[PDB]
């Protein structure tokens, strides 16, 4: 009675296989051990969120308040945390807003599914019971619409769309952040009587140029782009030619060479002699028609030669490398020209207008500025950030690719209408739902019910960030939905907060319509695969 | 919920917990699967010393080779404390646990509740306790039939040793037990019937002697080797020097009284060796002829042996506490501690005292007496492991022919026992007992267990086991009907068919039936846990 | 597939603990493992045995050609090769005779076996076979039996005894070793004839004391015995004849202290004065009583004083040291003194008789020597052995041993029982169980006769140690027994046997003339333990082991 028999399955799968079935108690395990990464997540809710530093293991050193941007980086070794990780992702690449609403809610629905499973609910029943509680989620968000826009285009309509996505991120920059973004989007869009049949709109339109150094006031929009990028050859005329055609070569400038490797060969010394006016000429041909158009500046991607540069010096051509290939054709968007890999001539149709190029520096590197005034852009942006730490940066970036991804999020679709916020919709859910759970009779009711209580992290959450009593301006807020005006109730984050009571419309705290649907869809699909495993299987390393 | 409070620790649950104890069954059931029946396979035991032990008992088997698993430990106990009370029944015992747990484990695997499983078998327990009255035969004590106790001494016999031991050990058996039997039907097992080892010509010289044999002999040449008419002494004082508590010096002064003080050793012992004079000449007529013998239980000095050896008294020094206890059952005297008080009623009688020794050894033979209420059976063996072997087959044979005595039943063995329950059980309506809903095969695991033992018997002799039953199922089919009440057997000679009641096979009362209530109670114990676990400091 | 599941439920029992069953040809390794000694006793029976060099972990080695000696000292692991180990060591302790005989057929029946498993026949009936077997081999050994003894004293009757022993064990020259037991035999006899009176001898009677140096012609029989002590005071050599007297004592020849605390007390100067020459006046009075008897020689049994010693040589007394038990007992049987613990007065018909005391050099050391005369014999005479080399003193010793061990074979039965020798009562056993096997049916008619078959390796033996080509010696010696009708009616073809040296052919010139037979007491059990060592080792089909 000393050593067990060793489990004599040992036969079959090896020791570095563990498996963690039910009946044992894997939901016990698992709904746990999440709670510690849930709290993570829930701290970072809310415009008074923690941010939190993840340094991962090459050490690059991240700061952001979000989850997308901090599961990513962290290597989990639990499987049933990854469920919830990529679908987190899903919400990044798709939407870009929701991450953590998505994480508040997933984890909740399998915190407060305890007392089901643990009073002896079937779990196939509770699977039952959310689906059909998600789809009258569903159902019932077109109504509570208050906020159907039409127009889109003008500035000051998206201060009821930016200010509360940027009010979430960094609460105490609201009104510059938000001026630069929505600058951003009105020379992005095209000056039109009525654009209509669906535009086009990407993320990659517009571009963050994180520049070191200087107050977060100072910032200030760039139809352009700026590169960190060292001019070569002559300096601008800044106001003389008053506006410049620019080519776009893909090949560098030089002569043609082929693919196959070859080399000089030279029978006689006669040949010897004119071979070195006879590379000078050759570019000279080539190059002579370039400068009758009058194209003041060559974007060649590989590298240029120094004899291409020497002749361009003098009739001083602007040029520049650019070797990425990704940010080359955001350059041509601008200027409103194609790639020409053919060396062949400029042709009027095919090139391009820019007005002016001027270098200087902004944080002490020299950069180059193409910024133009009164000329035709279409679906280019940058906003140029200033401050103090390049880690504070990094979230200003993010902030605004979340901002932009929204616009994305309305565009795309034929309607991304809003929703009243700041802990509004999500308490009327739970009185849609209370309701909903006593018109059908039968055992699934208990998931009903139990669907609605996950939605109450949402103003609870706001509250416990701004060092309030939980137990008081929850129950309070209950009160005032009793009965237009009852809708308009929030969560109030102030001093005076004692009262809870704050109309949204005096700051226009609005969320959207399709982001909290697909957010509760997949939040609901990733609880949906947690509660339906049962068994989980591992192996070594 | 284990590996978060202890951080090493081994769990089975639900699953592995019932796989262990079924696995740990069926494979300490293999090892003494073979070892059950008459032709069954020999197992010596050999350790890192290097010596030899050769018996059958699975008691000896368990007993003497460590065991890790934590079923077989409690089988172990089962099957040692069944046998250690009743001397017989235990391989029994393990294979209704090996197979009662196999043939409620298919069912478990059905989806049948442990709990009303084995509420089956209780229920079923006591229809086997109703069948055994039933079952069994009265049996008067006062014919004496010798040839009823020949036939239960060889039914364990033969199954440990072969037919030349069991002809010639039989009757040594008989013998001793016929003694046993008296007017007051007092059963008294350990103190007299004994075994002694003795290195010795063979095995098959084993002889039977009605007194008590000892162990030692006469130290002095000259004192008397064979006495005709010995009248015992018992007497429990130390005949040797004292050491007298805290006495200390003997302060002398002067040399010559040095050695007068010296002289003091002798008169202590010598006031207790008159005595013994003293008694001697009460008893002096006839002295040629008859003699006189002294069984000490402590030491004797070597210098009061002198003594003896003049008046050609045998001593006999550091006896056991157990012969001091058999002297007056064999001799008929009466015991005595101090020296002070004598008489010649206490003093024993015997016909014949003699001594013969081998090697260094020497032995005192005691016989041919008057009315031996006891008697002895010295064991002759080569090697120690034929001693261990002769150990172990005269240790169950007597226990077992012994309970018959105790009760006025005995119960036919050979398969009909376990026969007979089979069809109670499976023939029996269901509507006179209390048991109802899942508890169909319950009864049916139970009864169908019970007839893997008489098989196993066929299985050492290497005949099919399952056509050798065809004809015992259709004897008994034809036995109701035909208005005979018979009991069959199973014979392995031929393989068919038999009767024990005239081949002589037989088996005890309190065998089977402590069998099968041990049993129950481990394999039901056995089923009821679902978990294992091992957690302590060390 | 890359590892197999290593013997699930193994953790039943310990990982030390292994089972070996009948399959798997394990009782063939058995039967193997026997073959592996068994060759080596091959070598070593007959009287053209080869000796065997044992060398223990301690070092102490010796030399021997006997197996019941040579297996003690071997650490076996295999279990049936021990029981062969303890079943001659049954041999030698009972009989002390036979041994290497009884390994000889107890291997050879688990040889024969080797083919009976093989064939398919049950163990059951195999022990069957070999029992009914041994009852028809007992019951025609003492069929077959000629000649007897007749004479407990005789010295031409003790080397027909003698000599066939010994020749086994350092055979060397005929007469020199025989001569000195045959001599030695007839001082510690009780003869008493025309008495009625039963006979008695003892094993531990006759001892050899080995003493190094000479050679094997210079040894010679000892009336009484001898050690290797050193007279304390002085050296005598006691050519005084009329008989002198012995006095033996156990206790020490000292003042009998108090065995509780014994130490001095002395309150005034008068006692001081007196207490030592009280101690000198106490011994000497004693001695006056000892001396009076005219006693020369006290043996002592533990250390004696220097006070005592002082008077004993001054009176001429010899004393010798015996301190141990057995060495103390063993003389009294010389000179039949009856020792008393007392330092009082021996009693006359207590003390001994011993003629003369000499002290003289034989191995370098001294010795003291206690040789008796015709005139009032002793018994526990001993055997002056000498020898160059201690490991050749050790071997002939046990041969006397064995040779003692061949006397008490006369003294239980009826008498001598002598059966005919080398390789004849082994060959005629041969015909009468093959014989006995024609006459029973069954399928055990096979087990009878692969009985007698490994009967054949005794004369298969004596016929590959001598030298000679065994397939042309043994069917020569069947034609002997293969015979019918002729002449003689006095029929004696019994004494043909092998032979280890000189004509060819090999039939003996009968065991007659040359004096050479075989004890029946030897030949009974060795034929019974040696059928029980094949018979536990054949029944037992499953063995388990621990630890290797
Ligand atoms: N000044 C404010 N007053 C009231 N509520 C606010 C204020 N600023 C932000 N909020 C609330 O904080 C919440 C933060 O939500 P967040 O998690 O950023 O949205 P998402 O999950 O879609 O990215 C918003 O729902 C918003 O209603
Ligand atoms: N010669 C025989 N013929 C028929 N049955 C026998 C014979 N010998 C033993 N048995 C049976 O073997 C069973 C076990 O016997 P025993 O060895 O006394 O108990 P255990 O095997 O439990 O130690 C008994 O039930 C008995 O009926
Ligand atoms: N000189 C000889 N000639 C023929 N046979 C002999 C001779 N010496 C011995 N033998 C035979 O060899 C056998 C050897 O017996 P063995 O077992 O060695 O005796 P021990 O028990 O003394 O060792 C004897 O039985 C004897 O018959
Ligand atoms: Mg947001
Ligand atoms: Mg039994
Ligand atoms: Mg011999």
């Amino acid at each position: 009675s000393l050593r067990l028999p060793q489990n004599p399955n040992a036969g079959l799968f090896k020791q570095g296989y563990n498996s963690y079935s039910n009946a044992d108690g894997q939901i016990i395990k698992s709904i746990a051990a999440i709670r510690e990464l849930h709290q993570m997540c829930l701290t970072s809710m809310g415009p008074c969120g923690r941010n939190k530093i993840i340094v991962n293991h090459l050490g690059k050193i991240i700061i952001t308040n979000d989850a997308a941007t901090m599961l990513r980086e962290l290597d989990i070794v639990h499987p049933a945390v990854k469920v919830l990780v990529m679908a987190t992702e899903q919400q990044k690449i798709d939407m870009g807003d929701g991450t953590n609403l998505v994480m508040i809610l997933a984890g909740e629905l399998l915190n407060v599914s305890e007392k089901l499973i643990s009073m002896g609910l079937s779990a196939v029943e509770i699977i039952q019971g959310y689906n059909m509680a998600r789809k009258f989620t569903l159902k019932e968000l077109d109504e509570m619409v208050v906020g159907e826009i039409t127009d889109k285009n003008d500035k000051n309509e998206l201060l009821k769309m930016i200010k509360p996505v940027i009010s979430s991120k960094k609460y105490g920059s609201e009104d510059i952040l938000s001026e630069l973004v929505s600058e951003a989007v009105s020379h992005v869009l095209p000056v039109a009587q009525q654009a209509g049949e669906i535009p086009y709109f990407n993320v990659d339109s517009i571009r963050v140029v994180k520049i070191m150094g200087g107050s977060l006031s100072n910032s200030t929009v760039i139809k352009g782009m700026v590169f960190n990028r060292e001019p070569e050859g002559h300096v601008k005329s800044l106001s003389e030619d008053k506006k410049h055609k620019v080519a776009v070569f893909t090949c560098p400038l030089d002569i043609a060479n082929t693919e196959t490797k070859g080399t000089v060969l030279l029978h006689n010394a006669q040949e010897m002699l004119d071979f070195s006016k006879g590379e000078e000429k050759q570019i000279d041909a080539m190059m002579k028609e370039i400068a009758d158009m009058g194209v003041e500046c060559i974007v060649a991607g590989a590298g240029v030669g120094e004899l291409a540069l020497h002749y361009l010096n003098r009739y001083g051509i602007l040029v520049l490398k650019v070797p990425s290939k990704f940010e080359l054709r955001r350059l041509c968007r601008v200027c409103g020209a194609t790639p020409l890999p053919r060396l062949g001539a400029p042709t009027p149709e095919e090139l391009g207008l820019v007005e002016t190029v001027k270098t200087m520096e902004i944080g002490g590197d020299r950069v180059t500025v193409f910024k133009q005034e009164q000329g035709e852009i279409s679906r280019t942006s940058t906003i140029i950030l200033r401050g103090a730490t390049q880690n504070n940066l990094d979230d200003i970036e993010r902030a605004i690719d979340d901002g932009v991804a929204a616009v994305k999020g309305l565009m795309k679709p034929s309607g991304g209408k809003l929703l009243p916020g700041a802990g509004a919709t999500e308490i009327e859910l739970i009185s849609r739902i209370t309701k909903y759970g006593e018109r059908t009779p039968g055992l699934l009711q208990l998931a009903i019910k139990q669907f609605a209580v996950a939605f109450e992290v949402v103003p609870r959450t706001l509250a416990e960030t701004a060092g309030l009593d939980v137990n008081e301006v929850l129950p309070n807020l209950y009160a005032a939905h009793n009965v237009t005006d009852h809708l308009y109730k929030g969560v109030d984050i102030d001093g005076e907060s004692d009262e809870g009571v704050k109309d949204i419309r005096e700051e226009n705290i609005y969320d959207m319509l399709a982001t909290k649907k697909f957010a509760i869809n997949v939040a609901t699909e990733a609880a949906t695969t947690v509660l339906s495993i049962d068994q989980i299987i591992m192996a070594k390393k | 919920s284990l590996q978060l409070l202890n951080p090493k620790a081994e769990s089975l649950r639900r699953d592995a917990a019932l796989k262990v104890n079924v696995t740990s069954a069926e494979g300490l059931q293999s090892v003494l699967e073979t070892n059950l029946g008459p032709k069954g396979t020999l197992k010596m035991l050999v350790d890192g010393a290097g010596n030899i032990k050769l018996t059958k008992d699975g008691k000896v088997l368990l007993t003497e080779m460590q065991i890790q698993s934590p079923t077989a430990v409690l089988i172990a106990r089962a099957a040692a404390a069944q046998d250690e009370i009743t001397g017989d029944g235990t391989t029994t015992v393990v294979c209704l646990v090996g197979e009662l747990l196999r043939q409620a484990h298919r069912f478990i695997q059905e989806g049948v509740h442990p709990r009303i499983i084995t509420d089956g078998f209780e229920i079923a327990r006591k229809e086997s306790m109703k069948f055994l009255d039933e079952f069994k035969i009265s049996k008067t004590n006062l014919s004496n039939d010798r040839e009823f106790l020949l036939q239960v001494a060889r039914s364990s016999l033969l199954t440990k040793v072969d037919a030349d031991l069991t002809e010639v050990l039989t009757p040594i058996v008989t013998d001793a037990v016929l003694s046993v039997y008296d007017a007051q039907a007092d059963n008294l097992d350990l103190h007299m019937v004994e075994i002694m080892q003795m290195q010795h010509l063979s095995p098959k010289d084993t002889t039977f002697i009605k007194g008590l044999v000892l162990d030692h002999g006469g130290r002095h040449p000259d004192m008397p080797t064979r006495v005709k008419n010995a009248y015992v002494l018992i007497l429990n004082v130390s005949l040797e020097y004292e050491k007298t508590e805290v006495n200390s010096g003997f302060f002398y002064s002067s040399a010559d009284q040095r050695d007068k003080l010296a002289a003091s050793e002798r008169k202590f012992v010598d006031a207790k060796l008159k005595k013994i004079i003293d008694l001697k000449n009460e008893v002096c007529g006839m002295d040629p002829d008859k003699g006189f013998v002294i069984i000490n239980q402590k030491g004797i000095d070597p210098m009061s042996l002198d003594v003896f050896a003049k008046h050609n008294i045998l001593a006999l020094r550091r006896a056991k506490r157990r012969n001091m206890e058999r002297l007056q059952l064999v001799t008929g005297g009466e015991a005595q501690n101090s020296v002070e008080d004598l008489s010649p009623q206490i003093l024993g009688f015997s016909g014949l005292v003699y001594q013969e020794t081998i090697g260094e050894e020497k032995f005192t033979y005691v016989t041919e007496n008057t009315d031996p209420k006891s008697c002895t059976i010295l064991i002759k063996g080569s090697t120690h492991y034929a001693l261990a072997q002769t150990k172990d087959a005269v240790r169950d044979g007597l226990r077992a022919v012994a309970n018959v005595l105790k009760d006025k039943n005995i119960i036919p063995g050979a398969g009909a026992f376990y026969i007979a329950l089979s069809r109670y059980l499976r023939s029996a309506n269901m509507n006179k007992l209390g048991a109802k809903g899942k508890t169909k095969t319950g009864i049916e695991a139970f009864a169908e267990a019970l007839l893997v033992i008489p098989k196993t018997l066929v299985k050492n002799s290497g005949f099919d086991p399952l056509d050798v039953l065809a004809m015992v199922e259709d004897e008994l089919d034809d036995a109701q009907d035909s208005d005979e009440t018979r009991y069959v057997g199973v014979d392995l000679n031929i393989g068919d068919s038999c009767d024990p009641t005239i081949e002589g096979i037989w088996d005890s009362y309190r065998v089977l039936r402590n069998a099968i209530t041990g049993a129950t109670g481990i394999a039901s114990n056995l089923l009821l846990c679902d978990e294992l676990l091992r957690a302590g400091r060390s």
